[PDB]
C-alpha cells in the first residue's frame, strides 16, 4: 500500500553503486515528530531526483522508479487525517526502515 | 591550592569530539539528551556535546606542553612525550621514563616521584594494581539553555560532505552556538601519595611532600598554565580542518587554599545568581576565596576582580602561589 | 542536631553509580523500578538511579576532608585518610589511626572515642562483635513523579561511546595479537530532575550505644565520652560536609563526568529532639505534604526550626529563606 | 616556530563545493542563521598546493611525493603499503623518521597510513571562512579567517621528539638543520598565494613566537582587535616572546607591533626572524 | 523461522571479529514495551548496514547477511496486529534470545 | 540433549571462580509462570555471555560453551505450544537444575 | 541406581547440625511430591542453598559439601521423565527425602 515506491526511492540514494549518499534526508525521516519537518524531510528526499535521474545513465543500468504523483499525493491525506504523534511517528520510522534491505537496484 | 573555573564560551562552526562513522562514510558529532524547563513542564532535547574525557585529555596535552619547558621536565612517561593518552594500560608492571630509564610500578610514591604524568591527571595500574585519583575534572560541554530556550529546534546541526579508486566522499557534521563549561583542579595534593598523604610528626597534621618543593611550585603553576590553550582554541578534535572559532564570553573563577564548595556549571540560564550567594556566603563562612570575573557583573559586597582576558587569570593565579 | 533536608535537584549529564560492567568495554547507569500513577493505574518503569551507600561514602569523604583540618582530627583512622569506604575489615581486630598508633575493637567507647569517622558513620567488627548503628542515613536519588510521568517515554540515557588510542614508540596502533590495551569503554550518560532526602541523627554523636544515657542520681545524662569541644568539632565537620555534596562531589567518575550540578529548591529541618523524618522529594506534591507537617509539628511540643530554598512552605510558617547551600550550614552550626 | 594570524577579506564569487549555521550578535535573543562559508579543508588543499610551488624551487625540493607533484594532496590512503618519491624512488611506509627524511609533504602537513596504522599529525590548523557579524548585521561580502601555523615540530618525529642525551630536552631532528631551515621558510613563504579571485585583505593581525602561544582569537567577531590586543598585551607579561605584526589595524599604544602594508612583507618580516 | 534470518544480522554487532558492541540497540530491541519502541530498536539496529557491509572483506571475512526485504514485510504486519503489551514483547524477547548466540561467522 | 548445553552454560553464572553471582536471572528462570517470563529470564541469563566469554581468558579458565543457535531456535518453537503453567514449570525447573551442579568449569 | 545415596548425602547438610541452617521445608516438600513438577521444584530449591553450605563449610573447618554431579541430575531427570504415575512417584521422593535424617560424619 503505497509504502515499497517510496521505500525503494529511499533506499536508491543509500544503496550501492551511486554516488549521492546522503543520509541526512533517511535519518531526518525516522526522527520526525510534526507534520511540517515531516513534509520539509520527504520533499528534500523528493528533490535529489533529478541528479540520480542524470546519474542513472552513468553505469547503463535501469534508471530508479520514481515514485508516481499519485503516490505522493496519497500522503497529503494519509497524514492530514492522522493527529497523535504516537501514529505520526510509526510510519515516519517505517518509512526510513524499509530504506535498509539487499536487493539490486540496478542491473 | 584548589580552584574552580566556569563560564559560557561561543564555539561557533566546530567538529569537536565526533561520533565516528569509523568505516562508514558518515561522521556525526556526539549527542546527549539535557532537560529544559520550557514553559509547560521539562522537556528533553538532543544537542551536540563534548564529552568530559575530551576536554581532560586536552589539558593534559597543554600541561605536559607547559612542563617541556621547564627545567623538571625530564620527570615524564615516554608516553606523555607523544601525547599518548593512555597512563599504565592492561598487562605492563613498569614506565618507560622520558629519560629511558625504566619507573617501577610497586609503590605509589615513587611513581608519584620519578614522573609528573601521573601525578596531575590520576593513573591506574591494574596488574600491581596501583590507583590515583585524577586532580583535575571536567564537565561536559552542552550548550546552554539560554540559548537551548530560544533556539526552537532545527537541530543546530549541518551536514557538509568533502571528497577525496580511493576516490569516497564522506560526510561531516558541525554544530554552533554558546556552550557553558566548567573545570576543576584540586591541585593540593600535587606530589602527596594518595595513601600517606600525610605525616604527623610531632602529633600535629603536615603535608607529605615527597618531592622537591621548587619541584612541585613548577608542577602547580605548569598544571595551571596548562589552562592557556583551552579557552584559546586548543580544545576537541578534528582540529587539522576545522579549529573550532572560539571566544570567551562569560568567565568566572575561584581559587582557595583550603577545601572549598564546586561552582555550579555555566549551562544554568541563572548561575551567576546561584553563583553570587554560593561565593559570598562560603566566604562568610570563613574561606579564604579569591574571585576572578571576566565579561560579567556580580555586583558589589564581593572583592572579584574585573578582569579583561584569560591569561591575566592564570597570571594571578601563579602570583597567588 | 537530628537534621533532615530533602530536595529536588537538576542532574544533567552525569554517569554516577553505573553497573561496572566487569571491565568489559560497555557499562551502564545502575536502573532501578518506580511507581507512578499516571491517573490511569499504577504503573513500574525503569530509570536510572543513585544508590544510597554511594551517597554515604561521599558524605564520609566530606566529612573527613572537613574534619581534617579541625585540630581535633588527629583521631582518624589511618585507612580514612585515603578515603578507603571500608570501616572494618572481615577478620582484623586492630585498627590504625592517622599517626599510626593501634586501637583495640572492643569497648566501642573507646573506639568513638580514637576515631572519628567511626564515631559519626558506625562501623562492624565481625571477630569482636562490636557495632554501632549509623548516625547519618541517606536515601535514593530517584528523578521526581512530576518529571518522570510527564515526558511520556523519552529514555533519558544516550551511552556515549569513547575510546583510548594507543600508540607505540614507532607511532602504530597495533592488533588484538599484540594487545596494546584498546577497548572501546562504551558509557551510559543520563539527565533528569531528582530528588534527596538525605537525614543526619548526629545528636548521638561521641556517646556509646551500649549505655546512651548515664543516671547520677535518677536523672538522665548524655554520656558524652570525648571533650565536649571535640564533640563541636565533629559536629561541624558532619554539618559542613554537606557544602561538597551539594555541589556536586557526588557518585563516580567525577575525572570525566562531573555532573552539571544545580539544587532546584531544598527544605532543610533542624529542631533539637527526635522528629518525624522529612519526606522524600521524589513525589510532586511534597512541599504540601511538607507544609502540612512543619506547620502542625510546632503544635505538639517540637522546636522545629525550618530553612527552605525556592520553596514558598507558605506564610504562616516561620521559615528562613536560605539562598545557597552553605549559608543554610551556616544557620545550621549557629546553634552548635 | 608557531604562528598564527587572523583577520578579515572582502570576497566575491565564493568557490565552496555549503553553508552552515552561525550564531550572530542578536543581543535581544540569540539566533541561529545559515550563511555561505569556505570549508576549512579547501584553505587547507591551498596551503599544502602553496606550499608544494614554493617548495619545489628550492635546491632541496627532492623529498617530495609524485603525488604533491600534480598537487594531488590524497597523502597516504587506505591499501598503500609504501610511497613514491618526487625522482621515483620509493619508500617503506613502517616508521615516521624514515617518512620524515624524504617527504616535506608528509611533514609540514601531517600523514596516515592505514595499512601500517601510522599517524603524523598536522602541523598547520585552518579555520572556516565565515562572514563577521559585522558584516551580517547590515545585511539581515566580508569574511574572517584564522590560520595556525605550530611549524615547531617540522622535521621531528612524533614519537621521540626529545633524545635526552645527559638530561636536558634537545630537539630530535632526523634531517639536515639546513633542510629543516628550508622547509620552514618554504611553509612560511606559502602564505604569499593564501592572501592573493577577487579578494583583498582588508584587517589582519599575525603574532609569531619561539615557544607555544595561545591560539589567536579569530577576527569572525566584531569585537576581535580588543580582544587580541588584550591577549597580547596580557601573554606578553606571562614571560613570553611573542613578536607581532599588523595590517592598517592599530592596537593602541604601550605596545610594540611592525606596521606591514603589505602581505608580502609580513612574510619577509616573519622569515627573516628565523 | 523467518526470525532466524534477521537474528543471525543482529548477533553480528554484538559479537567479536566484527567489533561494533552496541549492546544499547539489542537491549532497547528485547527490552521494548510499546510497538513504537520495537520499531525504533530495529530501525537502530538496521541502520548499522553500511558500516558492516564493506569492514567484513577488510577484516577478511565473509559479507554480512541482511535479512530479506521479505521478511520486513512479514514484521510490520506481525506488529501491527499485535498490540496487547503480552505478545508484543514475547515477539520483541524472541527477536533478541539468540542475539548472544554462538554463530559460526568469519571462518 | 538440547537442556544439557543450556544447563552447563547457565552453571557458569554460579560456582567456583568466574566472579560474577547472578542469582536474579536463575530464580527468574525457575520461578517463571508464563512464556514471556522464561523468555526474559533467558534474554536476561544469555546476556551475560560476552562477560563469561572475557573472564575465561582474564581466569585461564577454558572457554565457556556458549549455546549454539540450534537449541535456542528450537527451543523457542518448543516453548510456543505450551498452553498450560504445569506443562511450562517442568521446562523452568529442568532448565534451572542443571545450574548447581558439580561442572568442571575451570578444570 | 546408586544417585539415591549421592543426592540424600547433599541433602542431609540441610537438616544436620554445625551448619545452623535449618531448611525443613525443602525436605517436606521433596517429601511430599505429589507430582513430578514440585518434586523438580523441591529439589531446585534444595539445590539453591548448595552456594551457602558450600562457602560457609570452609567458615567452620568443615569439609566442602559433595554437591550431586551432572551425572546426578541426569538420572533424577531421566527417572523423572519415564514416571508419570504418582504410585511410584510416592516411594521414589520417599527414597531420597528419607536420607536427608542420617548420622553421617560430615565434621570430625
Amino acid at each position: 500500500g503505497w509504502i515499497r515506491n517510496i521505500g525503494r526511492y529511499l533506499s536508491y540514494l543509500v544503496d550501492d553503486t551511486f554516488e549521492e549518499y546522503a543520509y541526512d534526508v533517511v535519518d531526518g525521516i525516522a526522527k520526525a515528530r510534526t507534520q511540517e519537518e515531516l513534509l520539509e524531510g520527504v520533499y528534500k528526499a523528493l528533490r535529489l531526483a533529478p541528479k540520480l535521474k542524470k546519474k542513472a545513465e552513468s553505469k547503463g543500468c535501469p534508471p530508479p522508479r520514481i515514485p508516481s504523483p499519485e503516490d505522493i499525493e496519497a500522503l497529503e491525506e494519509k497524514v492530514e487525517q492522522l493527529s497523535n504523534p504516537k501514529d505520526l511517528r510509526k510510519l515516519a520510522v517505517s518509512l526510513a526502515l524499509w530504506a535498509f534491505a539487499s536487493w539490486n537496484n540496478c542491473p | 591550592m584548589y580552584v574552580r573555573i566556569s563560564g559560557r564560551i561561543r564555539l561557533n562552526a566546530h567538529s569537536l569530539n565526533a561520533q565516528g562513522g569509523g568505516g562508514t562514510n558518515y561522521i556525526e558529532i556526539t549527542k546527549t539528551k539535557v532537560t529544559v524547563r520550557t514553559e509547560n513542564g521539562w522537556t528533553v532535547v538532543e544537542v551536540p556535546a563534548i564529552t568530559g574525557n575530551m576536554l581532560k585529555h586536552w589539558h593534559f596535552v597543554g600541561f605536559v606542553d607547559y612542563f617541556k619547558t621547564t627545567p623538571y621536565g625530564v620527570n615524564l612517561t615516554e608516553r606523555a612525550l607523544r601525547y599518548n593518552g593512555t597512563r599504565f594500560g592492561q598487562g605492563e608492571t613498569t614506565a618507560t621514563k622520558a629519560n629511558g630509564a625504566t619507573v617501577q610500578l610497586n609503590d605509589e610514591a615513587t611513581i608519584i616521584k620519578e614522573l609528573a604524568d601521573a601525578d596531575v591527571h590520576g593513573f591506574l595500574a591494574p596488574k600491581t594494581g596501583r590507583r590515583r585519583v585524577s586532580l583535575v575534572k571536567a564537565s561536559f560541554i552542552l550548550p546552554t539553555e539560554d540559548f537551548i530556550k530560544e533556539v526552537e529546534g532545527e537541530r543546530l546541526i549541518t551536514a557538509i560532505k568533502h571528497n577525496r579508486t580511493a576516490q569516497m566522499l564522506f560526510s561531516r557534521e558541525y554544530a554552533t552556538g554558546l556552550y557553558g563549561f566548567s573545570i576543576v583542579l584540586d591541585l593540593g595534593l600535587v606530589g602527596i601519595p594518595q595513601g600517606l598523604p600525610v605525616k604527623f610528626e610531632e602529633n600535629q597534621p603536615r603535608p607529605n611532600i615527597v618531592i622537591d618543593p621548587n619541584e612541585r611550585k613548577a608542577r602547580i603553576e605548569s598544571a595551571l598554565k596548562a589552562l592557556i590553550p583551552m579557552l584559546s582554541g586548543y580544545i576537541g578534535a578534528n582540529l587539522a580542518r576545522s579549529f573550532p572559532v572560539f571566544k570567551v564570553e562569560e568567565l568566572v573563577a575561584i581559587a582557595s587554599e583550603g577545601p572549598i564548595p564546586a561552582l555550579v556549571h555555566g549551562f544554568y540560564e541563572d548561575y551567576i545568581e546561584a553563583n553570587r550567594s554560593i561565593i559570598k556566603n562560603a566566604r562568610a563562612l570563613g574561606f579564604n576565596i579569591e574571585v576572578f570575573t571576566y565579561n560579567v557583573d556580580l555586583g558589589e559586597d564581593i572583592e572579584a576582580t574585573k578582569v579583561s582576558s584569560v591569561e591575566e587569570l592564570v597570571a594571578n593565579l601563579v602570583k597567588m602561589v
